[PDB]
């Protein structure tokens, strides 16, 4: 998981 | 926003619809090339051709089972761009070149026609 | 194999996918989760959850137009878990984490399950 | 494209  | 991301979820989806297409789960549809066909998912094929999106919106065409490609088409070169389809990997060989970008042409797939046209170029 | 692979392709794809939802384009089920109802596509379903999959590979349930979820199921979490199934992205959010957590169990999608457990254990 |  990121931040897109 | 403030939403996460899963950097794999789009892979792990089109992995799960290849799946779905080798056990010919909700598949609905038969392209034929010729003498062979093929069994597909209708939104994958939109998804990845400007042609079946054109072909598939529209709403007679929307409802047929069987959808009968042009005879100058290989089907070879179909096979080809169908695993691309489900798959993002291209088997792009000297032999089959010509006959994958004029299919790609045909189907309006883009990057497909774009790589093609630069393999083609760095052989001349 | 000697493939070379579009990069983009499994988003672009997704993305329109997206679009087609969008549109209600190709939508063949109605996910009802009590007063409230989500379109979508079977194949997306099932690519998504291990619940979807199991439910669209039943001889008798795979013909159904409409599925209802548990009453205990929040349509929020629902929609929230939906467009993460068709964007890779999760609106995940203090008030809404304990709701996506249990819709996420019961459609049985485990890295969405993953990480809301993370954040949860981060804030105890 | 990228060789995989
Ligand atoms: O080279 C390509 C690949 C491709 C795919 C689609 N498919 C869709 N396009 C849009 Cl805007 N919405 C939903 C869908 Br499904 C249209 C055109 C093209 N040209
Ligand atoms: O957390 C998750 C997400 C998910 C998706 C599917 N979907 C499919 N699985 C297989 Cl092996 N083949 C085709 C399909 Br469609 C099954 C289980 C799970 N569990
Ligand atoms: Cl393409
Ligand atoms: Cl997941």
């Amino acid at each position: 998981w990121v931040i897109p | 926003d403030s939403c996460i991301q899963f950097t794999r979820h789009a892979s792990d989806v089109l992995l799960n619809l290849n799946r779905l297409r080798s056990r010919d789960i909700l598949t609905d549809v038969v392209i034929v090339v010729s003498r062979e066909q093929f069994r597909a998912h209708k939104t994958v094929l939109m998804a990845c051709s400007g042609l079946f999106y054109s072909i598939f919106t529209d709403q007679l065409k929307c409802n047929l089972s069987v959808i009968n490609l042009d005879p100058e088409i290989n089907p070879e070169g179909f096979c080809i761009l169908l695993d691309f389809m489900y798959t993002s990997r291209l088997n792009l060989r000297e032999g089959n070149i010509m006959a994958v970008m004029a299919t790609a042409m045909y189907l309006q797939m883009e990057h497909v026609v774009d790589t093609c046209r630069k393999f083609i170029k760095a052989s001349e």
